[PDB]
C-alpha cells in the first residue's frame, strides 16, 4: 500500500505514522532522517594564491645608457636608473665611473605553493538535495539513501520511497562562494581576471590550475640603493597573505539555520529546514486484517508514569485482553502523544507499559491497539534542568 | 521542411515533403526560420 | 573613461556607440556581438541504452523436477516448466519418460551500444553566460570573448571591456533534458530506477557506465517450446528503442526565441534575446584632444539618394571645410540613421559622401563629423523586394 507522508526537515525525530488501509491491521511506519546534504552548483571562477615577484639579476649597463625593453609579462616592471655607481663585492662592479647605470627589471610570477594553497571562487548556482532515511518496515529498521530530488526515488526492502523535494532552500551556499582548503565563506569575489589591487584576491586567476593570472601588485621599482646592485622595488602586500590571514569565521562556525556545512563536495549535511515528502509504497503482505489480527478487547490504560520532560516521559499500563496472540499495532491516536513503541505483543489478558511522552502535563493522549482505540489521561510533572541536548516529543 | 518564427512566437511547423510543394509562409516580423532539407535554413526578414 | 552601452542582444546588428569625452574629439565606436553561448547546468541522472534479455540455456532436467532459485538480476525470470517432452536434433534430449522440467532463467542486461549511446537525462541548472563579440573601436577591428557574468573582463587593445550580465532568461534548457547523441530534447525523465513499462527510458542508467538498471520491461516467461528447447518469454520492446523510434524534434529545429541549441557541452549559442550592458574603460589615447582635432566646419549634407531599404541607403555629400587633415569622427548624431562609416579622413575643403540611411523614409537626421553637427532630411524610397535575409537598419 502507498502512504505518502511528510517528515519534518530535522533528522533524529521518530516519525511513526499509523498508515492503516482497510483489510489490514495498523501499520505504524517509523521513519528517521539519517542525513540530508545539499550539493550546490559550484563553478570555479576565481583562482587565488599568494603570488611572487620574479625580479632578475640587475642589467648593469656599465659605460653607457640603458635600453628600455618592455618584457610582456604580468606586471612587466622595467626601469633604467641611469647614473648608478654600484660597487661590487670585489670592489667596484663598474669599471668606469660615470657611464654605469642599472636597467632593473622584474615581473610578477605565480604562487609556487599555488599547487598547494588555492582559493576557489565557486560560482554558486542552485543546489541539488540528497537524503538518507531509515524506516522500521516490517519491524526491520532498514536504511535507504536516495537522490532526494524526488526523481531518483529509491525502492528499498520491497517499499518504494519517493523522497523529497524539500520545502525550503535556504542553504549555506551563497551566490559566490570561496573555498580555501577548508574554508567555505560566502564572499564577494573580484572580476575573474578583472581583480582589484591589494584586495582579497589580487592575484586572480580564471582557475586554480590555470596558466594566466591578473594582478596589479603596485610594483614601484624605486631607484637603487647607494653602491649596491639591489632593485629597490615597492610591492603591495600578499592577498593570499591577506584573505588567508584575514580568513575569518567560515560556514563551519557561522552556519545559520542549524546547518552542518562541509565542503569538498559542498554539502550541507543536517540542514534543519523544510518538510521532507517521502512516499512509501509498501507491500500488501503487511496488511493483515481483523481475521488475521489479534482481537484486543477490554484495554484499560492507567498512566502511572507521567512526567513532562524531554524524553518519553509517559508510562501507561494498558491492561488489554487479546483474542489472538501476536503482533499488535500500538499506534498513536493522539496528536501530542509520542509513543516509543509502535507494536507490542498481545498474547493474552495482559498489560503493556507504553512509554511515550507528551507536552502538556495534564494529557488525555490517545493510543490504539491495532483495532482498539483509547484516550487515557495523566498528570505530568515538569522537568528539573533547563539545558537538554536533543529535541522534544 | 520546417518553418517557424525567428523569435518568441515559435510556430514551429514542419512536414516531410513527397511531391512538389509551393508552400507560402506568411513571413513574420520576428523572421521566418525555415529549414527544408539538409542545407542550413533560410531566415526571412520581411523587409519593406 | 568607461562608456556604458547596452547593445541589443541579437547578433549582427553592428551597433555604434558614441563615446563622448570632454577634452577630446567625438569618439564613436562600433560594437557587435558575434555569438553568445548559454551553457546550462546539467545533472545527468537517467541513462538511456538498450535493454537485452539475457536468458540462459534451457535447463532441461530430463526425468527430474528441480526448484527454481531467485537469481538477483534485473528482472530475473525464473520458470520451471513442468513435464517438458524435450527432443533434440539428434533425437530425444531426455531418455526419461515425462518428468523433464524446463529451467528458464533470465535477466536484463545493458546493450553494447547502450555502452556507446546513452540518453543523458540532465537535470537542468542555471545557464553559463559567455559570448564572443567584435568591435571596430580605437582604429581597430578587435574582438573580445568574455564570460558574460559581468566579472570576466578583457583589457584588450588597452581597453578594459567588461560585458555582462545579460538581460534575458529564455533558456534553451527545460527543467529536464535528454542528450540523445546529438540532440537536446526537452523531455521529463522518469523516476530514477522507478520507471514504467513501455516508457521512454525503460532502461534507467543511474550512472552512465553504471551498475544499476531501473528496468521493468514486462519480460513475462511464456509456455515452453513444444518438444524443443526454446525460451517462451514475452517482453515489452525497447523503450529507448521506442525513444529511438520516437526520436522527437530537437531544439535545433524547435528553438523558441531563435536560439541555437548546440550540444557537446549543452550550450545555447546565438540566443538572440534581451540587451547586453557592456562598459568599456577606454584609455587616454582614445581621448584625442579637440584642439588637435581638424577644424572641420562649413558642412552642407546634400542628400543625393534616398531608398528606405534594408541597407543604410542614404547618400550624403557633406561638403566640409577642414582646418587641418585628420580622421574626423563622422558619427550619427541622429536617432534613425545608420551611417556606414565611423570615421572619415576630412582633409580640407572637401565633400565627404557619407553612406547613411535608416528605416524612415522622411528622414531628418543629425550627423556629427567629429564636432560638426549637421542636419540631413530626405524622402527615402519604398522597399523593392518583400523579403530580406536578416533585419536591417
Amino acid at each position: 500500500y502507498e502512504h505518502v507522508t511528510v517528515i519534518p526537515n530535522t533528522v533524529g525525530v521518530p516519525y511513526k505514522t499509523l498508515v492503516n488501509r482497510p483489510g489490514y491491521s495498523p501499520m505504524v511506519l517509523e521513519m528517521e532522517l539519517l542525513s540530508v546534504t545539499l550539493e550546490p552548483t559550484l563553478s570555479l571562477d576565481y583562482i587565488t594564491c599568494e603570488y611572487k615577484t620574479v625580479i632578475p639579476s640587475p642589467y648593469v649597463k656599465c659605460c653607457g645608457t640603458a635600453e628600455c625593453k618592455d618584457k610582456s609579462l604580468p606586471d612587466y616592471s622595467c626601469k633604467v636608473f641611469t647614473g648608478v655607481y654600484p660597487f661590487m663585492w670585489g670592489g667596484a662592479y663598474c669599471f668606469c665611473d660615470t657611464e654605469n647605470t642599472q636597467l632593473s627589471e622584474a615581473h610578477v610570477e605565480k604562487s609556487e605553493s599555488c599547487k598547494t594553497e588555492f582559493a576557489s571562487a565557486y560560482r554558486a548556482h542552485t543546489a541539488s538535495a540528497s537524503a538518507k532515511l531509515r524506516v522500521l518496515y516490517q519491524g526491520n529498521n532498514v536504511t535507504v539513501s536516495a537522490y532526494a530530488n524526488g526523481d531518483h526515488a529509491v525502492t528499498v526492502k520491497d517499499a518504494k520511497f519517493i523522497v523529497g523535494p524539500m520545502s525550503s532552500a535556504w542553504t549555506p551556499f551563497d551566490n559566490k562562494i570561496v573555498v580555501y582548503k577548508g574554508d567555505v565563506y560566502n564572499m564577494d569575489y573580484p572580476p575573474f581576471g578583472a581583480g582589484r589591487p591589494g584586495q582579497f584576491g589580487d592575484i586572480q586567476s580564471r582557475t586554480p590550475e590555470s596558466e594566466d593570472v591578473y594582478a596589479n601588485t603596485q610594483l614601484v621599482l624605486q631607484r637603487p640603493s647607494a653602491g649596491t646592485v639591489h632593485v629597490p622595488y615597492s610591492q603591495a602586500p600578499s592577498g593570499f597573505k591577506y584573505w588567508l590571514k584575514e580568513r575569518g569565521a567560515s560556514l563551519q562556525h557561522t552556519a545559520p539555520f542549524g546547518c552542518q556545512i562541509a565542503t569538498n563536495p559542498v554539502r550541507a549535511m543536517n540542514c534543519a529546514v523544510g518538510n521532507m515528502p517521502i512516499s512509501i509504497d509498501i507491500p500488501d503482505a503487511a496488511f493483515t486484517r481483523v481475521v488475521d489480527a489479534p482481537s484486543l478487547t477490554d484495554m484499560s490504560c492507567e498512566v502511572p508514569a507521567c512526567t513532562h520532560s524531554s524524553d518519553f516521559g509517559g508510562v501507561a499500563i494498558i491492561k488489554y485482553a487479546a483474542s489472538k496472540k501476536g503482533k499488535c499495532a500500538v499506534h498513536s491516536m493522539t496528536n501530542a502523544v509520542t509513543i516509543r513503541e509502535a507494536e507490542i505483543e498481545v498474547e493474552g489478558n495482559s498489560q503493556l507499559q507504553i512509554s511515550f511522552s507528551t507536552a502538556l502535563a495534564s494529557a488525555e493522549f490517545r493510543v490504539q491497539v491495532c483495532s482498539t482505540q483509547v484516550h487515557c489521561a495523566a498528570e505530568c510533572h515538569p522537568p528539573k534542568d533547563h539545558i537538554v541536548n536533543y529535541p522534544a516529543s | 521542411l520546417s518553418y517557424r518564427n525567428m523569435g518568441e512566437e515559435p510556430n514551429y511547423q514542419e512536414e516531410w515533403v513527397t511531391h512538389k510543394k509551393e508552400v507560402i509562409r506568411t513571413v513574420p516580423t520576428e523572421g521566418l526560420e525555415v529549414t527544408w532539407g539538409n542545407n542550413e535554413p533560410y531566415k526571412y526578414w520581411p523587409q519593406l
